[PDB]
């Protein structure tokens, strides 16, 4: 159950094998080595006999590193064919992806093959239920091999696809669907990636690791699908990161989100206001304007009808975002989903965490009773 | 226009200081139209990201409009002047201002020259 700290995403193969042997000697009955596409292409999980080698989503992975498409899938297929047993290897993957079928075609044909696609009729898997929600999305899977009950996923299609892919691995060990209750609970346990909303009585507040424009837009679409009302997002770029990303992301956020608060998530040896200006350049504004508009109480809204707001401190920005909410409105924190380190220049602070956002939801009642107004960034105070 | 004609007569090209403002519409040709510090409507939408990569995108070479504490003008057009760039005034505003100044100096001459004038109708015409 425990996980050792490793700097790289995939540790050394010899060290991983030694740790697996030490665990299997005492304290563990099985040593499963799971690695991503890059780890499998590097040779971490390749030098290990894999009993079941299935792909959750087969697509163009490591195209810039390997220099050729479908390289990671071919490496995984070769590693599975190196050590393969009859009716022991599982090829559960989405049938819509051509790389998945290409990888399943290679290797020993005696291995069991199955598809986890929902729209495909050959896979026999389908949701057949309408219970999508931000808290729990339960589906009644009706398949001959898959289990009846499904896991509650936070996402609409990604989490549903992950649950459908895991149902096959859960049913391969045990045909009874009662054993999948623990797996469904662990899937609904709100893991690190795209953490769910806090359990406090308040509006939706989610933490996501949207460090790229594509992931930011995907998460914004996922939240717009579920979001009944105004969607507020707070994120920042990285000092010394590619600045090409900066103009587009701000625009992508301002397009979907009605209220966007931009703050410096990681200064990383760059001025906070210096990168915020480059970010606002995407929507057409500059720091001099914002400030002049700011001097004015108005803060005029974007021509599309959405309001943009800028601050330099991440803590106060997250607090104002978590204090500005409605019954149906949702706030999305996209700076650091699975990270709690904030480094401004040489100094590094670990104050940033989800507990900071929970404290804001807990203490917003005092500001509400006192009379402070959080509807707009210029807060109205008594006198 | 007179200065441009003189430069054309003396075969002097325009210096490379044709500086654009925050809005890339600004130039010596049309910065004096009624809509000042505002960009005109075009068929295609303004591609701010395209502009970003055009000025220089992630090559760390762009003019970031952020006010600084030091006594240095953030606007690049103010460079070369002792105090600041001349205040922005439209052509129509300049025309109405010079018209008002001409009429004001005419009224001043009428005041300090007495009622005696070329006009022979004094009573109603003075008022």
């Amino acid at each position: 159950d425990n996980k050792l700290e490793s700097p790289h995403t995939t540790p050394d193969a010899v060290l991983v094998q030694k740790l697996m042997a030490k665990m299997v000697h005492n304290g563990t009955e099985a040593l499963v080595m799971e690695a991503s596409s890059h780890g499998l292409a590097l040779g971490r999980c390749d030098k290990v006999d894999f009993d079941i080698a299935v792909f959750t989503n087969l697509t163009r992975d490591h195209l810039d590193f390997h220099g050729t498409e479908e390289e990671y899938r071919d490496a995984k297929a070769k590693l599975f064919a190196r050590m393969v047993d009859p009716a022991r290897h599982r090829k559960i993957v989405n049938i819509d992806d051509p790389n998945a079928a290409f990888f399943l075609a290679q290797g020993n044909p005696d291995v069991p093959i199955v598809t986890f696609a929902m729209e495909n009729k050959s896979a026999d898997v389908h949701p057949l239920k309408f219970q999508l929600s931000l808290f729990e999305t339960q589906v009644l899977v009706n398949t001959p091999q898959g289990i009846l009950e499904i896991s509650s996923g936070l996402l609409g299609r990604h989490n549903i696809y992950n649950i459908l892919a895991a149902v096959a691995v859960g049913i391969a060990v045990g045909a009874p669907l009662e054993d999948i209750v623990k797996g469904i609970e662990e899937v609904d346990a709100v893991p690190g990636r795209c953490e769910l909303i806090d359990e406090e009585q308040a509006f939706g507040v989610i933490v996501d690791y949207a460090h790229t424009p594509d992931a930011l837009s995907r998460l914004l679409d996922y939240v717009r699908e579920l979001g009944p009302r105004r969607v507020i997002t707070v994120f920042g770029c990285a000092g010394e990161s590619d600045r090409g990303k900066r103009p587009i992301m701000a625009k992508i956020a301002t397009d979907k989100s009605d209220v966007t608060i931009l703050t410096s998530d990681n200064p990383k040896t760059e001025d906070p206001l210096d990168i915020l200006d480059d970010m606002l350049a995407g929507v057409g504004w500059s720091m001099q304007d914002y400030l002049k508009h700011g001097e004015n109480d108005y803060y005029p809204p974007l021509p599309n009808g959405h309001r943009l707001f800028l601050h330099d401190i991440r803590r106060v920005a997250v607090r104002c975002a978590v204090a500005m909410g409605e019954e149906g409105d949702i706030v999305v924190v996209a700076g650091k989903g699975h990270e709690t380190y904030q480094i401004e220049g040489d100094k590094k602070e670990f104050f940033d965490d989800r507990e900071e956002c929970r404290e804001a939801l807990q203490y917003v009642d005092e500001l509400h009773q006192a009379g402070i107004d959080t509807s707009e960034f210029p807060w109205r105070l008594p006198e | 226009l007179e200065a441009l004609e003189a430069m054309a007569k003396d075969n002097q090209p325009i210096p490379p200081r044709a500086m654009i403002l925050s809005r890339k519409y600004r130039t010596l040709v049309s910065s004096w139209i009624e809509p000042l510090q505002e960009e005109a409507e075009l068929g295609y939408e303004i591609d701010y990201i395209a502009r970003y990569v055009a000025e220089g995108g992630l090559t760390g070479d762009r003019k970031r409009w952020v006010p600084r504490r030091g006594k240095t003008p953030l606007d690049p057009d103010a460079e070369g002047f002792i105090y600041s760039n001349p205040r922005e005034t439209s052509f129509k505003q300049r025309c109405l201002e010079e018209w008002r100044l001409h009429h004001r100096k005419l009224l001043k001459t009428l005041h300090n020259e007495g009622p005696s004038i070329l006009g022979k109708i004094s009573e109603s015409d003075y008022i």
